[PDB]
């Protein structure tokens, strides 16, 4: 018998309570980075470690540019929520 | 051109 | 086993719900750039051998119905399940084109007792949406 | 710069909204399993993979025993919430 | 890549072990938690953490302890670990005399508030209920 | 012997 909530993974773009940022022509920071890290590492790394690279890419390489000072120079950290019971390899 | 979601 | 079994005949489904244009009754800005996200996801998950199903501008009721229908499919031959939600949101909430939907309502169709052909298999939900209105001003390092 | 919420890891004993279970003699399922997995794997596995083994141990090996039928035969899955930006290895070299 | 764990010290491991609650909270004593705290003490001692065990703290004592620890100089420490053993609800941990929001505890260690832990892993291990839902499980 | 937290 296993829990009914077992074996879910929720990869959120941003921390609880926070805004999530999107570039009006290149796409959301999170999906951009997720696709980049999957393309680069889905044949080398376990999924949680891929998502950790995504966390780092969003956290370090992105900062908001807005003509409205309220929304300018803002930052973002994604939020990995894992109820998985095993490692996940795409290869 | 950064906006909120 | 320390690793999920990933050599079923099929990797599984990858559902992409891409909500760009919202109802005038909501007042929500159009989500420019989301099409770029959906196309990136379609291509990324194609290279991982997922069956990608792109869905565009669904109402709150279309999302629930879509999710209900997919959860009643036979996933016995599939290694995993992926769902990607691109929309506006709040904490615990995703927006259809016409209003909010509880995320819990979506994911509950795939619980281990409700979707038996996915019991013991990885169910991944990727959520691009705000979770509130807090602002991270960061810290210089 | 970096987000002020980055580099936090919240290792919850249970899924959002749920009870967490504790054996009145042996301790909580989660902490028992966490200590066992760290003792076994702290010198071989990255922290997330250790926590994933804690997830499996709690999910598969524990079921509640209660004299009150409402709390009997229940199950638990822990919940790893990571805002970490790097892998975490306790050992060195 | 990976966090630098070869600073002079692994860091602090704070264990808050709440067993006995004032019965005006309505909460019962948490038998077995002492076994948890001792197991945690030994486990993190083997990992070379300086373990500080705290027993039956009020919510004011929790807030004050976390504030004081966040104001220490962690410059020579690789990380920070905090273990909370208590009753709780979603977003909430109980002191012996009532609840306190988890976000208030963790906000002390934010990257802009605890500068000597900036860029370093901050681990919070939370043994507490998060609500009253029951998982009946599913047989395979 | 199992109780809830």
């Amino acid at each position: 018998k296993i829990p009914v909530e077992a074996d879910f993974l929720y990869a959120y773009s941003t921390a609880p309570g926070y805004y999530s940022w999107r570039n009006s022509k290149d796409g959301s920071w999170f999906i951009q980075s997720l696709c980049a890290m999957l393309k680069q590492y889905a044949d080398k790394l376990e999924f949680m470690h891929i998502l950790t690279r995504v966390n780092r890419k969003v956290a370090t390489e992105f900062e908001s540019f807005s003509f409205d000072a309220t929304f300018h120079a803002k930052k973002q950290i994604p939020c990995i929520v894992s109820m998985l019971t095993k490692e996940l390899y795409f290869y | 051109i950064t906006v909120a979601d | 086993d320390n690793s999920y079994k990933m050599d079923y005949p099929e990797m599984g489904l990858c559902i992409i719900i891409n909500n760009k244009n919202f109802h005038k009754s909501t007042g929500m800005t159009s989500r420019s750039g989301t099409d770029v996200d959906a196309a990136n996801l379609r291509e990324t998950f194609r290279n991982l051998k997922y069956e990608v199903r792109n869905k565009n501008d669904l109402t709150r009721e279309e999302i629930v119905e879509l999710m209900r229908d997919v959860s009643k499919e036979d996933h016995s031959k599939r290694s995993s399940f992926v769902c990607v939600l691109l929309s506006h949101g709040e904490e615990g909430i995703i927006f259809g084109t016409n209003g909010p939907v509880d995320l819990k309502k979506i994911t509950n169709f795939f619980r281990g007792d409700r979707c038996r052909s996915l019991t013991g298999k990885p169910k991944l939900f990727i959520i691009q949406a705000c979770r509130g209105t807090e602002l991270d001003c960061g810290i210089e390092t």
